[PDB]
């Protein structure tokens, strides 16, 4: 019958390790780099585009950073279209809570939802894993600024500084390096975008093959505001920066 | 035993200028009883603002709905969501319990932020749209602001022209039903600033 | 190499399970052709009955699903059978649903859309099978769409399905290019249905007797079959001109 | 290669393995066969007696559907009666709703379309019979033959298992030598010679003679076995013709 | 609603008013209730109109998938689909409908399916409120094998009747030949039928 | 070989390989006879034991009061076809107050086992059956086999070195058949043919069951000293 | 018939790739040339009529779809699978969006939708990817004018112009170099014939290519949507 | 069940709750304790349909208490009373509805702010300084609406709510043999053991 | 409500009041009741009107995608019967009164569909309250095969009976007349009463209100 096909997606191979979570990490490390920094008044998202061409029309474009809902964002690094059926997921569970409890979403919850969602796929139902990692930039008065990771298994951790996607083992050694536990927003965007100069597989990095944002609780009367960086804005602040 | 009118209130929206605006009353009770004079049934998502009068269960339950149904709309649409779009939103999501209705009477106000045309509609329980011009009323006392709205109204009035329009309209209409008043507020709506102000009332 | 197993994406894009159940359609080593008249659509299939104890009434490729639609079939007959009731069965759903008479255009692309289910989904096999639908539709007029196992369908101004499918084209081919019309320019269908014969008996290079040939006719508001009899007096006027 | 490991699978030459191979399983059967003539239809079997210890007359093969159809099959004698259950319950629902018993040529489809269906996915194996079915309706009489595939066809004779080429032979012979036709009394006698000449192929053991008739003048149109006196005048009749 | 279906020498007519009421509103005085499920197989309808035409409409697309596998339906086939829907939802339904046909092989047949999704075939049928007061007329006055002259005026002079003492009957009286010949549709109006 | 993976498959010969090694299994279980004359039907059953601390395990199972089985095989799958059996039996006593006729019976089993060999996922039954029973039509005797075959006899044996048994029946068909009327006699014959399976070992008190229907004689079993007798 | 197919026909292999998803861009490649040209004032996209036969009347065969009044898609691969999306496409556009809220979804949602179906091919039970790339052009009041590929693993990307199938790498070069962000409707139609052109092996004319254009409404508010005739793009031909 | 009083005071809410039992003709209890503690900082009194009202009550504390375990946080008051909310709501148009009135006296420990929430079967949640369900309203109301001040100790909001039972002893034809009184601060719950 | 409908020479006239009421209460005094269901086919409704509203709504869109899918107009059968299904099987719960009326390549056809799911075939047909005031007007008036203005005085000329004579009918008149060649929305077609003018102006001064507090927040 049908079990001469079957690929068996949930079985651990001989030394203990899921098969196709791996070969999913596999896909997620040619992804192009996302990075998020945490600081104390804020968090920064950066992340890099693949295989960018002229005429893409970049100022109505979104494969990277995705918001989730007013505090809480997310940087894609693996299959957009899986991401996308994740984003929505969590976009609706963050929507269930608010109207259960009339308070916003706490960001762990969230994050360990997804990444329960994420689990479930390697352990039953014979269906391929999602091949996505997320980084989680997020505000909640509880915790305060948070960011976190998680990957096809499901499993999440929490981050001062971290990196998904092509070439984190350079990306967070350079991150492991200049990071301070005191450092500002300002000084993280910089960090950012020199660790992605210098990570990055393009010969420069330049606005076109970007994608940026920060979370800042600062705001006029102290509300947390998600800035989705525009093409322009993030020229610009490449320039403050001196990469171009 | 008649959902609609155990809790009592009342809503009334209307048209001006360049301009809308929206009113209701403050009571909550049990039949004869007054329980809250401070239960607002006008809520708003972005610059779209609904009121919603009848049982204050459904009331609150189609609020909580509407922010999340308007809430995810802005996520995928990447744009707050317009009076017209709400309007025909509200009308589904009444007419999905055709058979087990929310018993309220929701009124939608607020001016669509590109062509700038001001916006008002009403509906029946089950989602059946009235959609006029002038002005739409919902509650106990509809009857009453039928009556002070037909009399008092007339069109194009300046923002400050019809909130005294609006707040008669209301305070007298309240004041002739038993379950309604307990305060008023008024929302005065143009296409980048709403003000909001309640209304001195008799307290019985 | 169980991508030529079950419906699923060989390295080169193609679809082998697909390619094999076109190879089953000339199974049964026959072949059939259509075309249109100016208030007809005639419809030709060769008849094959090779064993003296079958009963040749009911050796049949030609089927009638409604009052208005015919069906020729090139392939084995349980799949053929399959492919009528299933056709039957939408045809009739269409008209107690919607009204009016299901057009055949319109079942031509439900019935490649189930085909196309069969060619994404695994557990379901493609039916190895070619369906001609001819009728006279009464908006479109005379019409011959035609399915096949990887889903597609596509209207023809005339066909031909089976082994010798080119030579048929071919020849159908260069009367179209001379007369510079998209049909039959003939008033009776009994004229319509002798220009079919003749003009596969010059494709093919074969005689036909009464027992060799199956007819099929649309006109407005009927398909039907023809008799052996009413084939022979078909065939006695194509031999005395 | 792989093509003939599961079923609903075409090989490249554009055929189903699975389907061919449930053919061999008929032709490793006993023979059967359907005669039709002037007004009804007669169907008959060969009955190997594997022992002595085998009850005379008990374990009948020929069934019945309905009131008015007769089955017989060779090969795997159990899918037979599973097809047979299929083809009652068929014939039960088309008379519920329709009033009239089901028409020979529409029963035909009822079984061709459930044949069919186990051709069409891996999770069913195919039917490892061929059945010869038929009976009296409104219009006529009707005879047909299944096969594996779901293919069927309308039959003047027709006859499957291991003496099937030898009982063709014969049964073409009836159709050359009787264009006018066969009557009921006549098509009893023949497929009683035609299964003593097919026991040829199968020689080794004896057998036992079963035989069944639906025919509008001699049972009303209704299925009924040949018994007693009619069927040993059918035997001794047979008994002549291979001596 | 006064109906009735008469089988004759050469085959059946199906006759019928054409009032429908709701309460004592015409809602439609040119109503057909002379309904088509094949050729030459109709049938008359009364009880909810809902019903009668949800029925038939069903009834229309069994006969049709039944003549596209096996040919031509018997009426009496016809009647068993009309009886299957009405017992089986006799709960939910109220349709008392007349079924009449022409074979060639039996010609014409009559059969009547009252309230409860009884079958009964008839040499002739009544059915609907305007029935009740025709009873003794039509029984002392129907015989077997008419012509079709005959049998028209034997309808016509019934349902006159019925239309004469029945509120919720009314408008023209339709028929519906059904021969061998073919189909032939007739019409007659107040003016001539109530001066019988 | 490539085909024997599950019961989907046929061979290239148009076999069930799957089927056959459930009949495989039959012929390892141990010995048991059927056989009947026109008045009564007789089972018997050789038990096997696991070892000497060990019962021995029951052959034999009561289906109404007019029909029951002998098994040989996987004793789990004779409990699910006479559960089938009993469930058969009562429906037809409780529905339509008659005793289900042995022949209807045997129907019955066949298109039981016939749905496990046409299907994925499952497997063949592992047991062959010896139905006896006496109906409206008097004694009867039946062979079930898992492919789905079922047979009406005379007399028969399955198991283990079971081709001695039916040999003897094969002689004897002529005389047991004439037994009416004594059921001794008739299990006699039945004890004497079975005996004829046996190597090394012979028929103790609590090796052997016997069980008898008839007539007069609702379908008993005997084990133990019950036994003795006919040893 | 049980469908035991409840597993993932696509599955990761060791060097992380999606077999199926790869082989279905290929199945892309081999498909006929189509492009997607956006302007200030309007969206073209265009495609080559493959006849399969002379006999075949290619007017029958429709290649690029109305999908809404405001919105339009074209296709590179497999054809029927392209037909069944169109299918889902129309009716989700429907369901999903114009019974709630009274009005046809923006393209990039439709867009969306369209990609969720496709990347629930790539991972559901039973099922392989779609065989197609779709090109969706499309208007809409807050977002104006946008072009949109979709491909069979559900990603989909924004283009100010592209091609897909057969010669798309040297198609994309001729864009490249005539696309500007001052063109106007009739500029894009102009470079979409030159572009298509030469991918085109035998005749070229309006009876074998499909054009069709997002951009003023056709006189509640007119279609944007409108499909070139026969003779509209012969006009065009003359002036090339 | 019948008498559920509650009153916020600058500090604390304080429950009032009738220790009766009435099974139709006899008093079965009268020390029966109308409350659950949902968190630390949330006491929940409840009254209406018998068996439905500890039902919906223990059912309501199993689940805040999950959400304690799960999160190691406790969820604020306002956040506890829309969950409670939501419940009854959902319930109103089940197959047999929860027949049950509460009243939500919880302490904010981040806001540091008392808050009482008044929540009926149907679900109508309404925050307030003092509030009641069934009949205790229309006796008690009159008085708080009288000496209620926003900045009333916790022996002020005592002895404002002896006033008001001394009332319903008098005029309410039932005896509902006396009140529990608990108080909701900062520090948790306790019971006032003399009352 | 009244609403009506005729098959003239050349097509189809359809006609409306404009009048909504929430019990006695008027709540709209130009509602729109004549409905799109596809270019060549509307409906007026009447009846429940959220039911009107959302079953007219619904089988325009599945029409729409009927028309999409066959490539040709759709037919006022298909409608008809899409309806009628529809409302049968909820068995009168979804109180859709419809007239129903089009223009086919089969011709111009005029169909009632009743709550229950009945429908019948007519020249001339009236629904809603004011049913029998119109109905009056045809019974008087209607011939068959009527030139265009004709028809669509007659059919204004029985709404506005309707209007007058019906409690629960008033406002404007509106009408949509449907052919081959064209489709004419009128709205209004006539206005048969004119507003009530108010002698004194009773709007007050600024400053009249009592407010307790105020607040502006910008955009
Ligand atoms: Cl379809
Ligand atoms: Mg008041
Ligand atoms: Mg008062
Ligand atoms: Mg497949
Ligand atoms: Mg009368």
């Amino acid at each position: 019958g049908s079990r001469r096909y079957d690929s068996r997606t949930t079985i651990f191979s001989p030394e203990g390790r899921l098969y196709q979570v791996e070969y999913a990490l596999e896909s997620i490390s040619h992804a192009g780099t996302a990075i998020g920094i945490m600081a104390s008044d804020g968090i920064v998202l950066a992340a890099e585009r693949k295989v960018t061409s002229t005429l893409l029309e970049q100022d109505t474009s979104t494969e990277k950073l995705y918001k989730l809902n007013d505090k809480i964002a997310v940087a894609v690094a693996g299959l957009t279209a899986d991401a996308e059926i994740l984003i929505n997921t969590a976009r609706i569970h963050a929507q269930n809570y608010l109207k259960t409890y009339n308070e916003d979403i706490p960001v762990e919850i969230l994050v360990r939802r997804l990444s329960d969602i994420k689990q479930g796929y390697t352990q039953h139902g014979g269906l391929r894993p999602f091949g996505v990692s997320f980084i989680y930039a997020g505000y909640d008065d509880r915790y305060g600024y948070q960011l976190y990771t998680s990957n096809p298994s499901g499993n999440y951790t929490g981050w001062k500084a971290i990196s998904v996607g092509a070439n984190t083992s350079a990306a967070q050694t350079l991150l492991q390096m200049d990071y301070k536990d005191d450092m500002k927003v300002d000084d993280a965007i910089e960090l950012a975008l020199k660790t992605l100069s210098k990570t990055t597989d393009s010969s420069a990095l330049t606005y076109d093959r970007l994608e940026f944002a920060t979370i800042r609780k600062g705001a006029n009367d102290g509300e947390v505001y998600q800035k989705i960086f525009k093409p322009q804005e993030i020229k610009d602040i490449l320039v403050k920066t001196g990469i171009t | 035993s008649d959902p609609s009118s155990i809790n009592g209130g009342i809503v009334v929206a209307m048209t001006g200028k360049d301009c809308v605006a929206i009113a209701c009353d403050l009571r909550l009770g049990s039949q004869s009883l007054g329980v809250s004079n401070k239960f607002e049934k006008i809520f708003h998502y972005g610059h779209v603002f609904l009121g919603i009068t009848g049982l204050a269960t459904d009331v609150t339950t189609l609020n909580e709905m509407f922010r999340y149904k308007t809430n995810l709309y802005k996520l995928k649409e990447e744009r707050a969501i317009e009076p017209e779009t709400f309007t025909q939103l509200v009308s589904s999501s009444l007419y999905e319990r055709r058979f087990g209705p929310y018993f309220v009477g929701p009124v939608v106000a607020g001016i669509n932020s590109k062509s700038g045309k001001p916006f008002i509609a009403g509906f029946d329980l089950i989602g059946c749209i009235d959609e006029a011009k002038d002005f739409i009323v919902s509650g106990t006392a509809s009857d009453q602001l039928f009556g002070m709205c037909e009399s008092l109204y007339e069109p194009n009035l300046e923002p400050e022209d019809l909130f005294e329009t609006i707040s008669q309209a209301l305070l007298n209409a309240a004041d002739r039903d038993a379950l309604s008043g307990w305060g008023a507020v008024v929302y005065i709506i143009k296409k980048d600033e709403v003000v909001k102000r309640y209304l001195k009332m008799r307290q019985d | 190499g169980y991508d030529r197993h079950i419906t699923i994406f060989s390295p080169e894009g193609r679809l082998y399970q697909v390619e094999y159940a076109f190879k089953a359609t000339n199974q049964t080593n026959i072949n059939s052709l259509a075309v249109r008249g100016k208030d007809c659509t005639v419809v030709i299939s060769q008849k094959k009955v090779p064993d003296k104890l079958l009963d040749p009434t009911t050796v049949s490729y030609i089927f009638c699903i409604s009052r208005t639609i015919g069906m020729v079939v090139n392939g084995p007959i349980p799949d053929a059978r399959n492919a009528a009731l299933r056709a039957k069965a939408e045809a009739a759903e269409f008209r107690y649903k919607y009204g009016y008479d299901m057009p055949c255009d319109v079942l031509a692309k439900r019935m490649a859309n189930l085909s196309q289910i069969y060619t994404q989904r695994a557990y379901m096999r493609p039916l190895g099978v070619i369906l001609t639908f001819v009728s006279v539709d009464e908006e479109l007029g005379p019409s011959i769409y035609k399915t096949d196992p990887a889903g597609y369908y596509v209207g023809y101004k005339a066909t031909a399905t089976g082994p010798k499918q080119q030579e048929i084209t071919t020849n159908l081919e260069n009367h179209f290019k001379k007369s510079k019309i998209d049909h039959i320019n003939e008033e009776s269908w009994e004229k319509v249905v002798e220009f079919a014969i003749t003009h596969m008996i010059d494709a093919l290079g074969t005689e036909f007797s009464k027992n060799d040939l199956e007819v099929g006719v649309a006109t407005k508001d009927k398909f039907f079959t023809l008799s052996a009899e009413n084939i022979e007096e078909r065939l006695v006027a194509i031999a005395e001109q | 290669t792989g093509y003939d490991l599961s079923n609903s699978v075409f090989s490249p030459d554009g055929r189903n393995f699975q389907v061919e191979y449930a053919v061999k399983a008929v032709e490793n059967g006993t023979t059967s066969i359907g005669i039709k003539c002037n007004d009804g239809v007669v169907f008959a079997v060969e009955k190997l007696i594997t022992s002595k210890l085998l009850v005379p007359q008990k374990n009948v093969k020929i069934q019945v559907v309905d009131r008015h159809i007769g089955c017989v099959y060779s090969g795997l004698i159990p899918d037979g009666r599973h097809l047979v259950n299929r083809g009652r319950e068929e014939a039960a629902s088309f008379k519920k709703l329709y009033k009239t018993p089901i028409p020979i040529p529409a029963f035909a489809d009822r079984l061709g379309q459930y044949v069919q269906a186990h051709t069409l996915y891996n999770s069913v194996r195919p039917f490892g019979v061929s059945t010869i079915f038929g009976g009296v309706d409104k219009n006529g009489a009707h005879l047909y033959m299944l096969e594996p595939s779901g293919s069927y066809w309308g039959y003047k004779g027709a006859a499957t298992g291991k003496g099937r080429q030898s009982a063709k032979a014969e049964l073409e012979k009836l159709v050359d030598h009787h264009p006018e036709g066969l009557s009921a009394r006549e098509a009893v006698k023949q497929a009683a010679k035609i299964i003593y000449l097919a026991h040829e192929d199968n020689k080794e053991k004896d057998f036992e003679l079963e035989i069944s008739w639906c025919s509008l003048s001699e049972t009303n149109g209704l299925h009924k076995f040949v018994k007693g006196d009619l069927l040993q005048e059918a035997i001794d009749f047979a008994q002549k013709e291979i001596n | 609603t006064s109906i009735m279906a008469v089988t004759f020498k050469d085959g059946v007519i199906l006759g019928a008013d054409s009032r429908t009421t709701t309460g004592a509103y015409i809602a439609n005085r040119v109503t057909d209730k002379l309904t088509r499920v094949h050729d030459k197989i109709w049938c008359c309808r009364s009880g909810s109109a809902a019903d009668t035409q949800a029925i038939a409409d069903i009834v229309q697309y069994h006969l049709e998938l039944y003549t596209s596998q096996y040919g031509t339906p018997s009426t009496e086939t016809a009647a068993s689909v009309f009886k299957e829907l009405c017992y089986e939802n006799k709960d939910n339904l109220t349709a008392g409908i007349i079924v009449a046909g022409y074979d060639d092989k039996n010609k014409g047949e009559v059969y009547t399916i009252p309230l409860g999704g009884s079958v009964h075939k008839l040499p002739y049928a009544i059915a609907g409120s305007g029935s009740t007061f025709i009873y003794g007329y039509c029984d002392k006055n129907f015989r077997e094998n008419m012509s079709k002259e005959e049998t028209v005026d034997f309808i016509k002079h019934s349902l006159s009747q019925a239309i004469k003492w029945d509120g919720s009957s009314g408008g023209v009286i339709r028929m519906v030949v059904l021969t061998a010949a073919g189909v032939e549709r007739l019409i007659f109006y107040p003016d001539e039928y109530e001066q019988l | 070989n490539n085909y024997d993976g599950d019961t989907v498959t046929f061979s290239p010969t148009g076999r069930l390989f799957q089927v056959e090694y459930a009949l495989e299994a039959i012929k390892q279980g141990s010995v048991t006879v059927g056989l009947r004359s026109n008045t009564h039907a007789v089972l018997v059953a050789l038990k096997r034991n696991a070892d000497e601390l060990s019962s021995y395990q029951k052959k034999i199972i009561k289906c109404d009061e007019h029909m029951g089985l002998s098994l040989a095989g996987l004793a789990p799958d004779a409990r699910v076809l006479s559960n089938y059996l009993r469930q058969q039996c009562n429906y037809s006593s409780l529905v339509f107050n008659r005793k289900l006729a042995v022949e209807r019976a045997g129907h019955l089993l066949c298109d039981k086992a016939q749905k496990n060999t046409q299907s994925y996922g499952g497997r063949p039954y592992g047991v062959g059956l010896l139905i006896i029973g006496y109906d409206k039509s008097g004694a009867h005797l039946l062979e079930f086999q898992p492919s789905g075959n079922v047979t009406e006899l005379y007399g028969t044996a399955i198991g283990a070195r079971s081709q001695g048994a039916k040999t003897y029946l094969e002689r004897t068909l002529d005389t047991f058949i004439k037994i009416d009327g004594n059921p001794d006699e008739l299990i006699k014959a039945g004890v004497e043919a079975i005996s004829q399976s046996l190597r090394d070992e012979s028929l103790t008190v609590d090796n052997l069951s016997i069980a008898i229907v008839g007539k007069d004689t609702p379908f008993t079993i005997y084990d133990g000293e019950a036994v003795a007798k006919y040893i | 018939m049980t469908d035991r197919y409840s597993f993932s026909l696509t599955t990761f292999s060791p060097s992380g790739k999606l077999g199926q998803i790869d082989y279905a861009l290929t199945a892309v490649k081999q498909g006929v040339t189509s492009l997607g040209i956006k302007a200030t004032n309007g969206v073209v996209i265009a495609t080559e009529k493959k006849s399969s036969s002379p006999l075949a009347m290619s007017e029958t065969l429709s290649k690029v779809s109305l999908l809404t009044p405001d919105i339009g898609a074209v296709y590179s691969g497999m054809g029927p699978d392209y037909r069944v999306l169109v299918d889902k496409s129309r009716k989700v556009a429907h369901t999903s969006y114009k019974r709630i809220y009274g009005e046809y979804p923006p393209t990039k949602l439709l867009v969306s939708e369209v990609a969720k179906i496709m990347q629930e091919a790539t991972q559901s039970g039973g099922v392989r990817p779609f065989g197609v790339s779709l090109l969706i052009a499309g208007h809409d009041e807050f977002n104006g004018f946008s072009l949109y590929q979709v491909d069979p693993s559900g990603s989909y990307f924004p283009w100010k112009a592209t091609a897909i199938g057969k010669g798309s790498v040297a198609a994309k070069t001729f864009l490249e170099k005539r696309w500007n962000d001052e063109l106007e409707l009739e500029d894009a139609i102009h470079i979409a014939l030159l572009t298509l052109k030469e991918s085109v092996e035998g005749e070229f004319n309006g009876d074998t290519i499909e054009l069709a254009i997002i951009g003023d409404e056709n006189p509640d508010k007119g279609p944007r949507f409108r499909k070139l005739t026969s003779q509209e793009i012969n006009d065009r031909l003359e002036a090339l | 069940m019948d008498i559920i009083l509650g009153i916020r005071v600058q500090d604390s809410v304080i429950l009032a709750s009738s220790k009766a039992v009435t099974r139709g003709i006899s008093v079965l209890k009268d020390s029966d304790d109308k409350t659950r503690q949902l968190s630390p900082h949330t006491l929940m009194s409840f009254a209406g349909e018998a068996g439905d009202t500890v039902q919906f009550a223990e059912y309501i504390q199993a689940n805040i208490q999950l959400y304690s375990i799960r999160e190691d946080y406790e969820l604020s008051p306002q956040a506890v009373s829309s969950f409670v909310r939501q419940e009854l709501a959902k319930s109103i148009r089940s197959r047999r509805p929860y027949q049950v009135n509460v009243l939500i006296g919880g302490y904010d420990k981040k806001k540091n702010k008392p808050e009482l929430y008044q929540i009926d079967y149907l679900g109508t949640k309404v925050e307030l300084p003092y509030g009641a369900h069934g009949y205790s309203g229309f006796y008690t109301f009159s008085l708080l609406d009288h000496h209620y001040r926003p900045d009333m100790t916790t022996e002020e909001g005592l002895d404002l709510l002896k006033l008001c039972v001394q009332e319903l002893e008098k005029r309410m034809p039932m005896d509902f043999k006396g009140v529990i009184v608990k108080i909701v601060d900062k520090d948790g719950i306790r019971q006032v053991d003399d009352f | 409500t009244t609403i009506a409908g005729v098959v003239y020479k050349d097509g189809i006239v359809l006609g409306a009041d404009t009048r909504a009421t929430e019990g006695m209460v008027v709540a709209d005094k130009n509602c729109s009741k004549i409905h799109f269901i596809s270019p060549n086919i509307y409906c007026c409704g009447a009846g429940t009107a959220a039911d009107t509203d959302m079953t007219t709504q619904l089988i325009s869109s599945n029409l729409e995608l009927h028309s999409l899918s066959t490539g040709r107009l759709p037919r006022v059968v298909t409608a008809n019967r899409m309806l009628k299904q529809m409302l049968f099987r909820y068995q009168g719960y979804i109180g859709a009164a419809l007239v129903l009326g089009g223009v086919d390549v089969t011709g111009p056809h005029l169909y009632s569909i009743y709550p229950h799911g009945s429908t019948d075939k007519l020249p001339y047909v009236t629904m809603g309250s004011g049913s029998l005031a119109a109905m009056a007007v045809f019974e008087d008036k209607f011939r068959p095969d009527m030139e265009e203005e004709e028809a669509k005085n007659l059919v204004s000329e029985a709404i506005a009976a309707g209007i007058f004579n019906d409690l629960g009918s008033g406002g404007n008149i509106d009408l949509c007349v449907i052919s081959k060649n064209k489709l004419d929305f009128l709205r209004p077609y006539t206005v048969p009463n004119k507003k009530g003018t108010r002698l004194g102006r009773y709007r007050c001064e600024k400053g009249t209100t009592a407010v307790l507090t105020e607040k502006i927040t910008p955009l």
